[PDB]
RNA sequence: GCUACCUAAGAACAGCUAAAAGAGCACACCCGUCUAUGUAGCAAAAUAGUGGGAAGAUUUAUAGGUAGAGGCGACAAACCUA
RNA sequence: UCUCUUACUUUUAACCAGUGAAAUUGACCUGCCCGUGAAGAGGCGGGCAUAACACAGCAAGACGAGAAGACCCUAUGGAGCU
RNA sequence: ACCUCGAUGUUGGAUCAGGACAUCCCGAUGGUGCAGCCGCUAUUAAAGGUUCGUUUGUUCAACGAUUAAAGUCCUACGUGAUCUGAGUUCAGACCGGAGUAAUCCAGGUCGGUUUCUAUCUACUUUCAAAUUCCUCCCUGUACGAAAGGACAAGAGAAAUAAGGCCUACUUCACAAAGCGCCUUCCCCCGUAAAUGAUAUCAUCUCAACUUAGUAUUAUACCCACACCCACCCAAGAACAGGGUU
């Protein structure tokens, strides 16, 4: 194909500035009850995302060092405390993972 | 500016079921209410004439079950089930379009959350629940029918031929040989890239095609009308009619079934209620199943040539 | 046409789809939290359903130990799923593995989503909790309701 | 409901497919009930026909209802190679064909290559049929008590 | 379906079918409208480098459901005007075929088993 | 230095049948009869098999010589840096 | 291969993120019929036609894109063979 | 040789069709060297089909089996920005001939690269009111000398195209198709005949009118202006479509 002669500027606004092809304005927008990073429905927040994940991968490097070497996988549930905090009577079978930070207030 | 929102928004997790059961409640008594439309105002009933026709149906295509009959041959019906069927609303002649009258008659029962305001304020001013769609039967004068009623499946018998019509199953952009039925160019035959392809549409003098090409497209996603459909099993209980071919869509859709206009069947609802099947005023319990007198009942006892 | 079929393709075919899921289940049982595109969370909580189900269902079973075999690579993970998750739920049915949507990927910008199981040792996720019951509209309910139950 | 039945007659093969609800039918009888080890005997017509050649006036054996049902763990020769279907081909699952005298080695190995050990266990696709059963079951049996 | 170009296997028991030839008979000709063969219609089958009429009573596809599957296509001779060619028909004929009664009187006579 | 020819010193060819063989199938290897993909492509000539040869008129690493009123040529007016 | 095509996977197909061409372009506010013209008109006469703007597929026309045609003819412009 | 050698791709076949009658047919007339089924002449009507195959390179041409037919012309001797060159427009060679040789053959043969991402117009269900063969009482009747067989009506089974289905057969399975199943309803202008004057008979009327003699001013899908984050879908490229009690 080749064209016989040569589209105008009219042309090219009229197909690249229609409603079509423009950037549609959400209204999914609000604002969190915590911390409040801007959010949106349906999706969590980031900072509160970002938040757990660092815990997580916290969590994660303690238990490897604790385990050591690669295929281990306990038969037993995990527990994790942080600065002091007694373990309860209910948490005698489980691997007890303690931090050095103290305990959160999104953490119970 | 305005944000989306809906009905479960800004509840609680105590609220939510409580306003379920309650609008479930509403919608059950409203529906009880509406149970009995004789012993209210009724409309006065005319006789039956030989030029007027009747109101239609509106059912749900569950599935398709062979039957039997008696001289040996194997036909195949298929199941529509009609759960709440009312009238809406009354249209005169001179309102419409100043030759027949039209009746407004709703699908099957849904939400109140999901519909428009206009919707909604029709459906509290007439005092029942929303509907899925909404379809118009042409009818004569004399067979008003107040808004409001009831209308079962039992309003027609075995022994006449109805037409069925709904939304066939779509097939989106398909290809031109799928769709209108063109033969394709030979396979391994030194074809090279010609397997699926229409080739010409038009000629070379003319410098144009005709809107009247078969040319790839979107097909099936509309709704198609079928005729000659013969009723053998009228059930009572849980409204199921047996109509004999094919329904033209898929399973568990709304069709809209009514009376044939082929020439063939134009005076034969004689021996058929013209206004509508009222089971108070009948003085009489019509059986759970309607079998005709050439299908074979499930309770023969073997059925044998001679 | 794909009318009422889902499996969704991911890899070169059925063989390497498999794989892949097998791998996200592996992974999940391990590290017990995911984050990957919404169809692969979505297949990997729907085989890890029915690998809880199995592993539920017993353990001296040559069926249920011949699947846990096959969908898990390293195999120090069965004991766990046969002597941890498998007695955690048995009060329970099919009630777990929930399912929470995250923004996209700082790479390609690609919708994804993390799933995990309950209880887990792990902090919880944010979860998007409802409003609370003191609100106007709550309030309101809750009057009509007791007005309601005072009528009747 | 169909089912069809082989039989040779006259050194000819008849398939009558049958069904279970007609009003044509007068009364089924069970001949000889039995199992084998396959649940779709189509590979029937490759065979050698005096294995599907039974013959006509049998007398029906009767035996006991608690038997467990025995299974005829009896193996079926095949024609050449001029066959049907490629029965050869592991998506069928049959165990009932003799491939030692009928097959050599080198087909079987280039016909194991279409194998899918995922498909035992997709797991998914596993139809697990236990209430609904329960369910015609308490059904059936409300319908033949009243 | 029995259309042109098939060997067939003659179960009559005349000179023409029973006797050995280099090249098995082959029909050419179906008698209808559609390229289509069913059990009960008249096709040609040559036969020794010949043309004769053919009767399909009974093909290979499975039609309606009250209805024998053979596994061999048989095809029974016949002339023009009704007069059928074999005497003897080992092989059985489908009950189907009795429903003509005034075409085929003297085919459905020769026979000896029903199906 | 790609290609035609020649010269000196080297290397390559599993396995089976090996009839003694310018024998056969067949790895690596020499050339490319056909299908399918692209002709601003991976490529100013590619991708798999169906292909012929593969103990010799076979292929190849190194070095030298034959050039236009010519070189070479198991003769295609074929090749002599797209 | 066909009667008569069909069931699935990949490349590919439709959208999101960026690098990002090549051929080609007198300007276009670019519909159809009849008739005319350098003899085959979307821009000429008479009629029919008409709110505007993008996406997803096919070729009927714009005698569409690539090679100052290799086929026919001219050249007191060349070259090969005998 | 009138635009076209700063380029108009050339015979068929596959797919796709449009228009025209100088019409093979089903619709309707008159005559016959029309005794009835087989034929011919002249008129109106295009809503369709125009097969299954072989070999020769074919649009040409040859032969086997049907019904009403295997109809014609134009659309760049229709269609290569869709497909193949079997030859036709090259470079090689072989047979025969002309020619001292070179060279050539409307004499024959073997094989002989088929490139374009759609710029513009225009298209993407126009929703629909089909056609026909055979058999059964009439039928072995009018008719001839004998062969044979209808005009028309009623009923039952069937072929092409279109509109749908998975539950029963197949492809093989939480789906989609055909090899299986249902339906398809109205015509179309050319004669046969009363009275009547012009032309007191007679006269069917490019006079005023009466009968077949115009179907139809036809009937069903589909016609609520705005709740929309998200999930699902028999809906679907995005968008759009439906449900979330
Ligand atoms: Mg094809
Ligand atoms: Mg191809
Ligand atoms: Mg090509
Ligand atoms: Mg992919
Ligand atoms: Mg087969
Ligand atoms: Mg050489
Ligand atoms: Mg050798
Ligand atoms: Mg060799
Ligand atoms: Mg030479
Ligand atoms: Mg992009
Ligand atoms: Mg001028
Ligand atoms: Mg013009
Ligand atoms: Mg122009
Ligand atoms: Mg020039
Ligand atoms: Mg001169
Ligand atoms: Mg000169
Ligand atoms: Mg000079
Ligand atoms: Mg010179
Ligand atoms: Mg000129
Ligand atoms: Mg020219
Ligand atoms: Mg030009
Ligand atoms: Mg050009
Ligand atoms: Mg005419
Ligand atoms: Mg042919
Ligand atoms: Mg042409
Ligand atoms: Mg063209
Ligand atoms: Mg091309
Ligand atoms: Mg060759
Ligand atoms: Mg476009
Ligand atoms: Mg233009
Ligand atoms: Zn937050």
């Amino acid at each position: 194909a080749a064209p016989k002669n040569r589209r105008t500027i009219e042309v090219n606004r009229c197909r690249r500035r229609n409603p079509q092809k423009l950037i549609k304005v959400k209204n999914n927008i609000d604002v969190c009850p915590e911390c409040g990073h801007l959010k949106q429905k349906h999706v969590l927040c980031a900072y509160c995302y970002e938040k757990v994940c660092k815990e997580t991968a916290e969590i994660r490097r303690q238990i490897g060092k604790q385990e050591g070497g690669p295929f281990k996988a306990p038969t037993i549930e995990t527990v994790v405390l942080y600065t002091g905090e007694t373990p309860s009577e209910q948490d005698q079978g489980k691997r007890i993972i303690e931090r050095d930070r103290k305990r959160p207030s999104w953490f119970t | 500016g305005k944000s989306g929102t809906w009905w479960d928004e800004h509840l609680s997790e105590e609220n939510v079921p409580f306003i379920k059961q309650l609008v479930s409640d509403e919608d059950k008594a409203q529906l009880a209410s509406k149970l009995c439309p004789l012993k209210d105002e009724p409309w006065p009933i005319h006789p039956w004439e030989p030029g007027s026709f009747r109101v239609g149906l509106i059912a749900l295509k569950l599935g398709m079950m062979p039957l039997w009959t008696k001289d040996g041959q194997k036909h195949v019906v298929t199941l529509l089930q009609v759960q709440d069927c009312h009238v809406l609303k009354y249209t005169s002649k001179e309102n419409c379009n100043g030759k027949m009258a039209t009746l407004s008659v709703g699908g099957k029962t849904v939400s109140r959350f999901r519909k428009a305001t206009s919707i909604l304020e029709f459906y509290r001013e007439l005092g029942l629940p929303p509907k899925q769609t909404v379809k118009i039967f042409n009818i004569t004068d004399n067979a008003a029918i107040k808004p409001g009623t009831p209308l079962y499946a039992a309003h027609f018998r075995p022994g006449q031929y109805v037409d069925v019509t709904a939304k066939t199953i779509g097939k989106g952009f398909q290809g031109v040989m799928k769709r209108w039925g063109f033969k394709g160019q030979p396979a391994t035959h030194g074809q090279t890239k010609t397997h699926r392809r229409p080739g010409a549409v038009a000629t070379g003098d003319i410098g144009r095609v005709w809107p009247g090409t078969k040319m790839p497209g979107k097909m099936g996603n509309i709704y198609r009308t079928e005729y000659g459909l013969k009723v053998w099993r009228i059930n009572t209980k849980h409204n199921i009619i047996y109509v004999n071919g094919s329904v033209p869509g898929h399973k568990n859709c709304l069709v809209k079934v009514k009376d044939s206009k082929l020439p063939a069947y134009k005076d034969l609802g004689k021996n058929l209620p013209f206004p509508t099947y009222f089971p108070d005023g009948d003085e009489e319990e019509l059986p759970e199943d309607l079998y005709d007198e050439n299908v074979c009942q499930p309770g023969a006892p073997s059925i044998t040539f001679a | 046409i794909s009318h009422g079929r889902v499996f969704r393709r991911m890899g070169l075919g059925p063989e390497s789809r498999i794989h892949l899921l097998r791998n996200l289940l592996t992974g999940l049982v391990r590290h017990e939290r995911i984050e990957a595109p919404w169809a692969r969370v979505d297949e990997m909580r729907g085989y890890a359903e029915k690998l809880i189900d199995y592993g539920k269902l017993g353990d001296t079973n040559e069926r249920a130990m011949r699947m846990a075999d096959f969908w898990l690579t390293e195999k120090d993970l069965i004991p766990k799923l046969f002597q941890v998750l498998a007695p955690r739920y048995k009060d329970q049915t099919g009630g777990y593995t929930r399912m929470l949507q995250i923004p996209n990927r700082s790479l390609d910008r690609a919708k994804m989503a993390v799933i995990e199981y309950k209880g887990n040792c792990l902090p919880p996720l944010p979860l998007p909790r409802r409003d609370s019951h003191l609100t106007l509209l709550n309030q309101l309910l809750q009057g009509l309701r007791q007005d309601l139950r005072q009528s009747q | 409901a169909t089912f069809i039945l082989r039989n040779v007659i006259e050194g000819q093969g008849v398939e009558i497919c049958f069904e279970l609800y007609n009003p044509r039918v007068q009364e089924i009888q069970v001949v000889k009930l039995e199992k084998r080890l396959d649940d779709s005997l189509l590979y029937l017509r490759d065979a050698l026909p005096e294995y599907s050649t039974f013959d006509v006036n049998m007398k029906p054996v009767v035996q006991e209802p608690n038997q467990k049902v025995p299974v005829n763990e009896l193996k079926v020769k095949m024609k050449p190679k001029p066959w049907s279907k490629r029965w050869e081909r592991p998506n069928f699952n049959i165990k009932g064909i003799r491939f030692d005298l009928c097959l050599t080695e080198q087909q079987m190995k280039e016909a194991q290559k279409w194998n899918q050990p995922w498909l035992e266990f997709d797991m998914m696709r596993e139809y697990d049929t236990s209430k609904i059963e329960a369910a015609i079951w308490k059904e059936i049996e409300a319908s033949k008590r009243s | 379906a029995i259309q042109k170009m098939t060997r067939v296997r003659v179960v009559d028991n005349s000179a023409l079918g029973n006797s050995p030839y280099h090249r098995a008979p082959r029909c050419i000709h179906v008698y209808k409208k559609n390229g289509v063969g069913k059990v009960g219609d008249q096709i040609l089958l040559a036969i020794k480098g010949q043309k004769k009429k053919a009767l399909i009573v009974g093909h290979c596809m499975p039609g309606p459901r009250m209805t024998p599957r053979f596994d061999s296509n048989n095809v029974v001779l016949i002339e023009d005007n009704g007069n059928p060619v074999g005497t003897r028909i080992k092989t059985p004929i489908p009950t189907s075929l009795r429903k003509r009664e005034g075409e085929y009187s003297k085919v459905l006579a020769i026979a000896q088993n029903f199906v």
